[PDB]
């Protein structure tokens, strides 16, 4: 009977999910961790990254 | 010698870096710093900084 | 200006053999790899030449500007196509000034 | 070693002579490249084979 709130629950939970793992993406890049990217490459092209 | 400056011979060396999960065999040159735990420092554990 | 247009057309052309000539770097094109010229094929090809110096090789680039991209042969800014250049002091090279 | 038209042609997502049958490179490839003449060693007037 309580879907609805159990709904109200769900979609929270499940939209912060979402954006913690959208931070593993690498989006076009050589790196989804920022700090490889700072201590791996020089100032130009980890600017670009 | 006679040709021209596209047709001179080349010397090319590659090096191809491991960059993976294995235990680093070989790499560079830092002096170790002794550990302190729970305590909120600037680490930096086989080139990886946090 | 004296450019000679050698217009090309209706016929097979092998791409593999061009690197036997005259000592290029690099079969420098614009828009097309040079790989894929032997399966992809086009409408039709205009040959042109010129003899300039060595800071006026950038002006045969798509979109530039100066004295060859002003007063001589300005390639347009959406060219498709290949330019071929390199050094020339062995033949077209006369002393005293080559007029 | 080879030639100076080929130098380029050694790079990763390359096709050509010695990139498509004799030394290719991943296309994931990360490290260095360090090319140089070597007219002074390797040429000859009688011709080097
Ligand atoms: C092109 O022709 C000239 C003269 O006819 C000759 O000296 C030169 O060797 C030729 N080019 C090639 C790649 O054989």
């Amino acid at each position: 009977a309580l879907g609805k709130l159990q709904d109200v629950v769900n979609h929270n939970a499940q939209a912060l999910n979402t954006l913690v793992k959208q931070l593993s993406s690498k989006f076009g890049a050589i790196s989804s961790v920022l700090n490889d990217i700072l201590s791996r490459l020089d100032k130009v092209e980890a600017e670009v990254q | 010698p006679t040709y021209g400056v596209g047709h001179q011979p080349y010397r090319v060396v590659v090096l191809s870096f491991e960059l993976l999960h294995a235990p680093a065999t070989v790499c560079g040159p830092k002096k170790s710093t002794n550990l302190v735990k729970n305590k909120c420092v600037n680490f930096n554990f086989n080139g990886l900084t946090g | 200006y004296a450019w000679n247009r050698k217009r090309i057309s209706n016929c097979v052309a092998d791409y593999s053999v061009i690197y036997n000539f005259a000592p290029f770097f690099a079969f420098k094109c614009y828009g097309v790899s040079p790989t894929k010229l032997n399966d992809l094929c086009f409408t039709n090809v205009y040959a042109d030449s010129f003899v300039i110096r060595g800071n006026e090789v950038s002006q045969i680039a798509p979109g530039q500007t100066g004295n060859i991209a002003d007063y001589n042969y300005k390639l347009p800014d959406d060219f498709t196509g290949c330019v071929i250049a390199w050094n020339s002091n062995k033949l077209d090279s006369k002393p005293s000034g080559n007029y």
